[PDB]
């Protein structure tokens, strides 16, 4: 999980002006690596 | 490949050459001239599982 979430606000007065913004960018990632490998051999020799 | 009959394997020559097969539990008549004929058994097995 990764998050970048930011809130900015500003008022200025002289007349008045204001700005307010919120951004929140986010990622989530998952990986699953399941695996199997079975092997075998049999010799038989009879006389 | 084995081809056709070249030798007469059954010329008994007037002999009564009995052999007991032991295996097969029977008596057989050999030809008079065969140098040998014998019935001991061998077995070979090979498995390769992979």
């Amino acid at each position: 999980e990764a998050k970048h979430c930011v809130r900015i606000e500003t008022k200025k007065r002289v007349a008045k002006k204001t700005k307010v913004e919120h951004r929140c960018t986010t990622n989530k990632l998952s990986e699953k690596h399941e695996g199997s490998f079975i092997q075998g051999a049999e010799k038989s020799i009879s006389l | 490949q084995f081809r056709n009959r070249v030798i007469n394997t059954k010329s008994f020559g007037g002999q009564c050459r009995k052999v007991f097969s032991g295996d097969g539990k029977d008596f057989y008549r050999l030809s008079g001239n065969v140098l040998s004929y014998t019935f001991q058994v061998k077995i070979n097995n090979d498995f390769n599982y992979e």
